[PDB]
RNA sequence: CCAUCAUUAAGUUGGGCACUCUAAGUUGACUGCCGGUGACAAACCGGAGGAAGGUGGGGAUGACGUCAAAUCAUCAUGCCCCUUAUGAUUUGGGCUACACACGUGCUACAAUGGACAAUACAAAGGGCAGCGAAACCGCGAGGUCAAGCAAAUCCCAUAAAGUUGUUCUCAGUUCGGAUUGUAGUCUGCAACUCGACUACAUGAAGCUGGAAUCGCUAGUAAUCGUAGAUCAGCAUGCUACGG
RNA sequence: AACGCGAAGAACCUUACCAAAUCUUGACAUCCUUUGACAACUCUAGAGAUAGAGCCUUCCCCUUCGGGGGACAAAGUGACA
């Protein structure tokens, strides 16, 4: 499913309007924004070790 | 010219803007002073949840900031300023002409 | 999948080109669901797939508005 | 009579003049009784001059600038409060201590994050 | 043909089949409306201007006939644009749970 | 416990940033191209007790900052270690070029310094206190006021997880511009995995 | 936050057509969803008919209409299990301000007619002089608690 | 960004008016302050002092911790499988069906309005070959290509609600507008189930809502909305921002 | 703390569901080795992927040897995906 499908997008998939777009450290296509392609929990991680760009978390 | 200097946050892009305007002060150069651009963020409104519980939204924050500086003597042994390296870790090189 | 070509289908349309040369036939595992029906391939019989079994159901020319997609029922609904 | 002040309210802001002669409002070449169409709190808009009696005495030429036309009403009777007591500071028991100089003490507040909107809790629907 | 009276031309006509929402901007169009032409309006000649444009097509009663004979039609085509009105379905596929109280 | 991670309580607060790069057009490419090399980075340290690392992209300079708590092991001989990660930097994309290498004093005063060393002493789980023993108490040795360390996932061989720390002190982990880091490891043990979140002070 | 008991008042302001903070408190009240200039101009319509019916002028008839709302004995149910707790309250002459001017624009929409251009003008010179309407706020309280002076 | 310059079409042009608003860096409040009855028990109260008055305002780390709360259906991984299928591949159906209980919002039940036309005033935000202005075509949905240029400078868009001359009289009538046929107007290999319009036709509920139950203590409830994300194609779902 | 919930755009996909189609070292991530080193595009029949077929039968330079650091996976076996 995840394995399988994760070339669908990373290579050209039949139907290309899907927009399969999973991740590396998630198996995620339902929290993957543009800029991202990447779920939002582990970027959040490394959003705390400087690899996604600074981004402040709390104290608004 | 329009040396735009840009980053994510102020505190690089102040010195780095603090370095085109302090080594082309030194320069044969008549540099308009530091007049940042409006700097615009971005809200990533994720929710704060794993699968299931709503009223749990987490705002995270990421920022763009643009300034306006620019000289008006271009010469050839004046502008080290512009045309030698210093500090491009957020600096692109925005150098218009 | 626009007006220009007011849509006929074109591989329903084709194949029943790679149909009306010879005699028609009543049941093929085909679908011809998302396909639009116009008067000159009458009297001919088509297995609308509904999803379970391919059904027949024959083309008349009082089917000339729509497609052959309501044709095959495909739920066994019936509940209450 | 040429003094120089501004003013903020609710996303708009202003900037006055001062012009001597009798009183006049010229808020961007017209006026605020077409402008403001409830008619109520330009009668009170004399208000902040009444303490002051600079009402038909000191004509403002009032450039207003942004938000919506009533935020750019509300900028200019604090645009005219800080020209005023460089004008006339005779009275300005009755314009800091009273009305006129004082700020923007209170605005909209925002679309309240962590909820629906400004402090409305979505709507439970459990008992 | 039988519409209501004391009324506009555009407050009368836009009941009867043909006019609905359409003495807004159709059947306003087509007659020499005026706003309030009430049931005191000279209706021989007034309406004899008028009576040119009433009788246009099928929307006399039998529009709504001609449309009986395609729900009929449209059951022989056998669609579900006329199965809904006949099995209760609403017939844009809509919600047919609990929010749908006056179709069935 | 219910609460949330406290290294993020201090992002561009007290912190500085560990990306201090820009990329904003394109982004999508080469970002990609920094997770493909990085995959591999971490594993050929083999426990090295690395700290963090500071990437860093400037005209397609994307360098590599990886710390490698024990040093020597990188430089090999004046560049014989450095080489073969500079020849996979020619090798995995097209220049990734000069790695560097760094070392530390006082060797458990950091926090993932700490975090992958006992993780690494709770492999053969032996003397769970006197390892931690030699290092808490030590740690005030080396100039420590407040450490808190702790041994949760599944420790003696038992189907429960027993979380096991040791903290005292004054401890203001919540306040607005001190630097707190934290961290997380994932030691199993092929019946349950050791995420230990630690705590030091200076 | 009412269980630390008393909360300081509201205050008003004197509109400068009448000079009088209960005029513009009777702007306050007639804002049905808070409509300023589309139900003040439309009050300012709805004492035509009031002063049509009333030659004296508004600011003495607005003091004489709610000094017939004022009352001297409301009810304040106390604690007392079960009896009528029906509590002789004299009012403190905020809150007597007050309850003479809520039930006013309570009122106006159970008329004949239901437009506010007139709602507020039917409704106001009719609750002027201690007869229907309005008075219900004062004389039915001198109805409440009298019959049953048994249960203060 | 136009007081004062005129060639104001405000090319808001010459100069750059740019003085002020106007876009980014810094500090101003602290019962610091005076009188107390308040007696020292520190305060608090009373004022006026600062722009702010008693943290001026909002948040945030929610403490050591609770409910094994949900999810091995985002991932993992301790287990078992699973290995002609618990892997599948395509498109056919369906995920939106239907006697339906609860929910949730939308919108009506007008004449504090409707509607005709007007006049506004907007903020925030979007954009990378796109906004679609505008010449434009059609009553309409929506479409024929060019402009510009990566932008304090280019397009959305005049936002409306306010009010202003009028028709209805409170009513299901002109209030708005469900349910259905006609237009194929649209993007898309492909619009019946299962996309959108407004224009033709149908034109309904609908009388402000019992008992219950919800929030709201001011720019709040409520109200008119404007754009932005998910997105071929689709919001009464979501975030902000004006009034 | 379930209720316009997870779902922030369901003609295909999505689909996780089922049925046909035709297949089990697999649409995959690819190890080693035969390295057969690319049917890397299209006609016909079939819902359509799929079945019969012609195909950029090779590519970055040098010690002088046609051999590869980079080369498609046509086979695969131990596997396992």
């Amino acid at each position: 499913a995840k394995t399988s499908m994760v070339a669908k997008q990373q290579k050209k998939q039949k139907y290309a309007v899907r927009e399969y777009t999973r991740c590396e450290r998630c198996g995620r296509p339902h929290s993957v924004y543009r800029k991202f392609k990447l779920c939002r929990i582990c970027f959040r991680e490394l959003a705390y070790k400087g690899q996604i760009p600074g981004v402040r978390k709390a104290s608004w | 010219i329009r040396i735009r200097l840009k980053a994510y946050d102020h505190r690089v892009i102040d010195q780095s803007a603090e370095k085109i305007v302090e080594t082309a002060k030194r320069s044969g150069a008549d540099v308009s002073g530091p007049i940042p651009l409006p700097t615009e963020k971005s809200v990533y409104t994720i929710i704060r949840a794993v699968h299931k519980y709503k009223d749990s939204r987490e705002q995270f924050e990421q920022r763009t900031h643009k300034r306006l500086i620019d000289i008006v003597n271009p010469t050839p042994k004046t502008v080290d300023a512009l045309m030698g390296l210093n500090l491009p870790s957020g600096v692109d090189i925005e150098i218009k002409l | 999948s626009i007006k220009k070509g007011p849509f006929v289908d074109e591989h329903l349309m084709k194949k029943v080109e790679a149909q009306e040369g010879s005699e028609k036939k009543q049941v093929i595992k085909t679908w011809s669901r998302r396909s639009t029906i116009f008067p000159n391939f009458i009297g001919h019989t088509f297995a609308v797939y509904d999803g379970r079994k391919h059904v027949p159901v024959y083309v008349t020319e009082d089917m000339v508005g729509h497609k052959l997609g309501e044709f095959a029922p495909t739920r066994t609904f019936k509940g209450h | 009579v040429e003094y120089r002040g501004t003013g903020r309210r609710k996303n708009s802001v202003a900037r006055v003049r001062l012009v001597p002669g009798e009183g006049n409002i010229t808020v961007n070449n017209r006026d605020v009784r077409e402008y403001l169409p409830f008619e109520s709190l330009i009668l009170d808009l004399n208000q902040p001059f009444d303490v002051t009696e600079t009402k038909g005495n000191y004509d403002v030429l009032v450039n207003v600038h942004g938000g919506g036309f009533t935020g750019q009403a509300q900028a200019i009777r604090h645009g005219i409060a800080r020209a005023l007591l460089e004008a006339d500071p005779e009275y300005r028991g009755s314009l800091k201590r009273a009305g006129l100089l004082t700020r923007d003490p209170r605005m909209k507040e925002r679309k309240k994050p962590g909820l629906k909107a400004a402090r409305r809790s979505p709507q439970f629907s459990k008992r | 043909v039988d519409i209501p009276r004391e009324k506009r031309v555009v407050i009368s006509l836009t009941y009867i089949y043909g006019i609905g929402t359409s003495t807004a901007q159709k059947i306003l169009e087509e007659a020499n409306v005026s706003a309030d032409t009430r049931v005191k309006d000279l209706t021989d000649d007034e309406l004899g201007r008028i009576r040119e444009v009433v009788d246009g097509y099928k929307v006399e009663g039998d529009l709504r006939r001609e449309t009986n004979l395609n729900i009929k039609r449209l059951m022989e085509i056998s669609s579900y644009r006329g199965i809904r009105h006949r099995r209760g379905l609403p017939v844009r596929g809509q919600k047919t749970k609990n929010n749908a109280r006056t179709r069935k | 416990g219910q609460k949330i991670n406290p290294i993020g309580l201090r992002v561009g607060i007290i912190r500085d940033w560990e990306a201090k790069w820009y990329a904003e057009k394109d982004f999508a490419s080469l970002l990609h191209e920094d997770l493909k090399i990085r995959k591999f980075i971490d594993n050929e340290l083999k426990e090295a007790s690395v700290s963090h690392v500071e990437i860093e992209r400037a005209a397609n300079r994307i360098n590599i900052a990886i710390h490698t708590g024990k040093p020597g092991m990188v430089i090999g001989k004046g560049g014989s270690e450095i080489e073969k990660l500079r020849n996979k930097l020619n090798a995995l994309t097209d220049k990734k070029v000069h790695i560097n290498v760094i070392e530390i004093k006082k060797v458990d005063l950091d926090a993932r310094l700490v975090a992958e060393n006992i993780a690494r002493q709770l492999e053969n789980r032996a003397s769970f206190r006197r390892v931690q023993k030699q290092a808490i108490t030590r740690a005030m040795k080396l100039g420590a006021k407040g450490i808190k360390t702790q041994v949760s996932g599944r420790l003696g061989g038992a189907d429960i997880a027993r979380a096991e720390q040791y903290s005292e002190g004054t401890v203001p982990l919540h306040t607005l511009r001190a630097d707190i880091d934290y961290a997380h490891a994932e030691a199993d043990t092929t019946y349950g995995k050791l995420g230990v979140k630690v705590w030091i002070y200076r | 936050m009412p269980r630390k008991g008393s909360v300081p008042k509201r205050d008003v302001l004197p509109d400068p057509i009448h000079n009088s903070k209960l005029v513009t408190k009777l702007i306050n009240k007639i804002m049905l969803d808070g409509k300023r200039g589309t139900a003040q101009r439309i009050l300012y319509s709805a004492f035509d008919l009031v002063e049509q019916r009333s030659g004296r002028d508004a600011l003495e008839v607005f003091e004489e209409a709610i000094n017939n709302i004022m009352p001297v004995l409301e009810v304040k149910a106390r604690r007392v299990g079960g009896s009528n707790y029906q509590v002789p309250v004299e009012v403190r002459p905020e809150r007597r301000t007050t309850l003479g001017l809520r039930w006013l624009v309570n009122y106006a929409r159970l008329r004949g007619e239901k437009t506010m251009e007139d709602r507020l003008a039917n409704e106001i010179l009719d609750a002027a002089n201690n007869t229907g309407g309005a008075v219900k706020k004062r004389e039915d309280t001198h109805k409440m608690a009298e019959a049953n002076k048994a249960f203060a």
